[PDB]
RNA sequence: GUUACAGACUUAAGCAGUGGAGCAUGUUAUUUAAUUCGAUAAUCCACGACUAACCUUACCAUAUUUUGAAUAUUAUAAUAAUUAUAAUUAUUAUAUUACAGGCGUUACAUUGUUGUCUUUAGUUCGUGCUGCAAAGUUUUAGAUUAAGUUCAUAAACGAACAAAACUCCAUAUAUAUAAUUUUAAUUAUAUAUAAUUUUAUAUUAUUUAAUAUAAAGAAAGGAAUUAAGACAAAUCAUAAUGAUCCUUAUAAUAUGGGUAAUAGACGUGCUAUAAUAAAAUGAUAAUAAAAUUAUAUAAAAUAUAUUUAAUUAUAUUUAAUUAAUAAUAUAAAACAUUUUAAUUUUUAAUAUAUUUUUUUAUUAUAAAUAUGAAUUAUAAUCUGAAAUUCGAUUAUAUGAAAAAAGAAUUGCUAGUAAUACGUAAAUUAGUAUGUUACGGUGAAUAUUCUAACUGUUUCGCACUAAUCACUCAUCACGCGUUGAA
């Protein structure tokens, strides 16, 4: 496809004026939160 | 007579200067 | 109520089919959403006359 | 490059180095044809596995490299 | 030319989704307003898109 | 290296992303940026004609060409899905894919087929 | 392992096959570093996969990546666009955590979808009525249909989902359009109309319903649609998601190898085993349809294989057309002449003659071929960067098995089967014995008996995860209790 096409990022940049929302995002990020809190967050990462 | 007979089917393009081109000892 | 349609029973007019597989009057959709539990959906189907 | 005109199938090795000193060529080639510029130079062909030496015969001038290096194991059935 | 019929579909595809991501709104984390949109019908003529 | 996969920076394709889509993207793009070198080598290397040492040269450098040149490497993947089985060229989808599409009416003009 | 009907490719006829042979392909098993994973009774086995050289791939060996494909947070710095040497923004770079990512595990957590029962005729709704009630009626006395579809009778009346119908293809007719060079008007395509055909005379059984006859009509099919429930049927490998596990590794990239291994076995196919059948030939080119060609289709013609040339295969080089206009592409069986071993059922030397592409006479002509095409050797060609494992052609040699196939077993009632009849596309850079599609030529047979399996019913029922049901006793293992002695 077209490489640049709109994004939910940009939907900030176009209209900062309305406060959208990104439903799949928000739902990942509660998943995480809930992992988090019941002792199944990823591990933390090694660097070496 | 295995080299006899690729030295007659490669007669024309006639194959030292070929292995010189032909030797990049970098990767091994 | 009920999901065939009687003007195309006993008039002129005929039932027509969208891709071939849907009559006209029909139009049938479905939406999922994730729940905590797991993947469930909403099949929706309306007649209209 | 099978066919005759445009033959051989050409790659790039470390040659001239083991022409001058005895020094194995670890090929993962396989599909490099043999040449007369090659015959008496120690070669350690892969097999998928582990790399196998062959010293190029006289005789296999025409075949490739990957010829001689078998890389199924010889079958068996187990009677039981 | 096909190609160019199958980007174009593709495109439109894209922007449906994106459209869908717009629809949801939030109000200073107070109300969080669903606008439901049907799937999108897009009528390209040969001047417009519609 | 650790900053991107392949060794120069492309561009996610949108929609679906995958990591075999990756790979054959990326490939798909080098290929188009180093079609014409390549054919030009091909050439001079098929050449009865031109000097054998050049062709011979020729050879080499197509020989040492990256996995990312070759354009029989490039695999026709699924765009909606990312499957590289019974995909249909004139709407990049895969089978299944392909009829879940038609039933609900993206296809442009695809319907049942019932004679 | 029941009563009696009804049902159909169920059986019976019939036609062609499978099962024996070799090859192809899938599966199994075993092997292997890896032979990736799933499908595996009907409802797996050219299935997922409409093309495994690299890729695809998920598997293995060796290398090497570690905020990685995203989103957000926090900072430094650099470039470009816009404005009237500053600033605003957009991006990029280096980092920074939360994480990202996972074809890892569970379709006995799910979604969607699909298979089988199933184009089978069932499934429910109100409501009413019967029964203390679970339930029943509706959903059937009587028949009939393909049919819960239609008559009647009935404590029923309707209904919804099913059935049918509308739908698509094909057909007939009409109208419109096409300056009849994009022509095929014998066409294509929009819009109608047409039939689930009608009418009448008779002959059987009771006003109707089957047979027959007649006159009126082009009037005769196929496709899609496969309900509820069930099978914890299939799919976490289209994709997504729950839970769970991996986070320098179960995530990511490259080079090679593997998926193509081979004892036996199992399906599907293909090619065969020669004369109601194979091969040569057939240019005023016998006769099609359907579909593809800007990730192309490749015409004519030249050259080589090949002393003429044609055929077939490559190369040379692109004419035409991105298409009712050109190309893929002179369709093939058919039909006609010729030949054909087994076959002393023929040949060739003589004569012979009103069978002369032939006859007669007398001489000599003494279980796999002039079937089949497996297997292998060498040489070329094609695609690709690359053809060793591991691709496709052509040539010159090679010429296994196989003598119409045992118990059993598959498909098919008509434009169907059959066809040593061909044609096309999807998947490709490249390879179809597969898939999906098109026309060509075109049959044989026919219902009464029995197994099964769907819906109907009779009787039975100790079964209800519903006969893979339930269930009876010894013997064996432990721990009690109570007798005899
Ligand atoms: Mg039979
Ligand atoms: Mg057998
Ligand atoms: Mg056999
Ligand atoms: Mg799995
Ligand atoms: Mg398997
Ligand atoms: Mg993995
Ligand atoms: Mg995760
Ligand atoms: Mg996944
Ligand atoms: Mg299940
Ligand atoms: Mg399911
Ligand atoms: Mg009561
Ligand atoms: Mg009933
Ligand atoms: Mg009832
Ligand atoms: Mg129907
Ligand atoms: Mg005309
Ligand atoms: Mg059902
Ligand atoms: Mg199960
Ligand atoms: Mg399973
Ligand atoms: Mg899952
Ligand atoms: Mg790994
Ligand atoms: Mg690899
Ligand atoms: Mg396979
Ligand atoms: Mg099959
Ligand atoms: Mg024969
Ligand atoms: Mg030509
Ligand atoms: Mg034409
Ligand atoms: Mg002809
Ligand atoms: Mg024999
Ligand atoms: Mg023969
Ligand atoms: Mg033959
Ligand atoms: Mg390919
Ligand atoms: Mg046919
Ligand atoms: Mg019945």
């Amino acid at each position: 496809g077209n490489p640049d096409i709109l994004k939910f990022r940009h939907l900030k940049t176009l209209y900062p004026d309305i406060e959208f929302v990104d439903l799949e995002e928000q739902y990942r990020l509660s998943m995480v939160e809930a992992k988090k809190r019941r002792g199944k967050g990823a591990p933390k990462k090694m660097k070496k | 007579g295995s080299l006899d007979r690729f030295n007659k089917r490669y007669s024309s393009l006639f194959s030292t200067v070929e292995l010189s081109e032909e030797n990049k000892k970098k990767t091994q | 109520g009920t999901f065939n349609n009687k003007k195309y029973l006993w008039s002129n007019i005929n039932n027509n089919y969208k891709l071939n597989y849907i009559p006209s009057n029909h139009n049938l959709y479905n939406n999922s959403n994730i729940n905590k539990n797991g993947k469930y959906n909403i099949k929706v189907k309306l007649n209209f006359i | 490059s099978r066919s005759v005109w445009k033959g051989p199938n050409i790659v790039p090795l470390p040659i001239r180095e083991a022409m001058t000193k005895g020094t194995p060529i670890r090929t993962n080639a396989r599909a490099a044809t043999i040449l007369p510029q090659f015959v008496g130079l120690k070669f350690q062909i892969h097999n998928g596995k582990e790399y196998v030496p062959i010293e190029i015969s006289e005789d296999m001038v025409g075949h490739k490299l990957g010829e001689f290096a078998p890389t199924r194991k010889r079958f068996s059935y187990t009677q039981t | 030319n096909k190609n160019m019929e199958i980007m174009n579909t593709m495109n439109d595809k894209l922007i449906n989704k994106l459209l869908y991501k717009m629809m949801t709104l939030k109000l200073n984390n107070m109300n969080i307003n669903k606008i439901i949109m049907s799937k999108t019908i897009n009528q390209h003529s040969l001047n417009k898109l519609n | 290296m650790g900053n991107f996969r392949f060794p120069i920076k492309t561009k996610l394709p949108p929609g679906f992303i995958n990591a075999r889509i990756l790979r054959d993207n990326f490939k798909r793009q080098q290929f188009k940026e180093n079609e014409i070198l390549v054919k030009s080598l091909k050439f001079i290397a098929r050449n009865m004609n031109l000097p054998t040492k050049l062709r011979l040269e020729a050879q080499l450098k197509l020989n040492a060409l990256p996995n990312y040149m070759r354009s029989t490497q490039i695999k026709n993947r699924c765009v909606d899905s990312g499957h590289a089985r019974f995909v249909l060229s004139d709407f990049r989808l895969c089978r299944y894919q392909f009829r879940e599409n038609a039933l609900k009416g993206n296809l442009p003009g695809v319907k049942k087929g019932i004679w």
